[PDB]
């Protein structure tokens, strides 16, 4: 797929 | 049959719709407006690897280094978690400074560094970053590495400079070996052993490394720290 999630914490 | 001309320009700059993301500005969608989560198209088409709309984005006049999102980072600092050497190399080349830091304290090459992304690593050390470079937090990749890369890459080629490998992080001082012993990362313990890590050097609260797996029962672990004496 295609990143659409902003980075988080992990 | 979707045509993408119902798609909004974050979907489209995400799935690299280029036509269709060029219509959306020209009818006045500013390349410099954030979304609802604070983050630029430019964060979004680094993060997907879209050279192409990268390119067009920055000659719209889109800000390189614009902090965005809930981690406060740059869209080079995206492209660098996600992996794709090829849109840090492009976004470097117009200028996209890999030593800010981001909102969790880190710098590229501590980001690739603790996603095991062994090529940009080995890039930004090959464009000029130290490879000891210590982050806020006072983590060097090597210490990211050891805690987060439970695989012989990026710790391996990051032995082949010449580390300092007995450094301690600021807060704790932990060195990279007491980091792979904390962590379990039974991979790294040996590749830090045989580049000489001090089994017997103690962090802040006095543990060495030998302690912490003396703590953690792990007979495997004591067994090969004690033999490196």
């Amino acid at each position: 797929g295609v990143v659409a999630s902003q980075p988080a914490r992990v | 049959i979707d045509d993408y001309s119902t798609w909004d320009i974050v979907k489209a700059t995400q799935y690299g719709i280029y036509e269709r993301c060029r219509e959306l500005v020209e009818a006045g969608y500013d390349v410099r407006q954030p979304d609802k989560e604070n983050v630029t198209l430019l964060h979004w088409a680094a993060i997907n690897n879209r050279i192409d709309l990268v390119k067009y984005y920055i000659s719209k006049g889109a800000i390189v280094d614009q902090l965005g999102g809930d981690l406060n980072s740059t869209p080079l600092h995206w492209a660098t978690r996600q992996g794709h050497l090829s849109m840090v190399v492009q976004l470097m080349k117009y200028g996209a400074d890999p030593s800010l830091i981001d909102g969790e304290g880190c710098s590229c090459i501590h980001l690739a560094a603790q996603f095991g992304h062994t090529s940009i690593v080995a890039y930004l050390i090959a464009k000029g970053q130290d490879v000891d470079m210590m982050d806020q937090n006072g983590m060097t990749p090597l210490m990211w590495a050891a805690y987060r890369t439970h695989s012989v890459d990026p710790t391996r080629l990051l032995l082949t400079f010449n580390v300092s490998v007995n450094l301690g992080d600021k807060y704790h001082k932990n060195t990279a070996l007491h980091w792979a012993v904390l962590a379990g990362n039974t991979t790294v313990i040996s590749l830090l052993l045989e580049a000489g890590a001090n089994v017997d050097a103690q962090n802040i609260k006095g543990e060495s490394a030998l302690d912490l797996a003396k703590q953690r029962k792990n007979v495997w672990m004591i067994n090969h720290l004690q033999e490196a004496r």
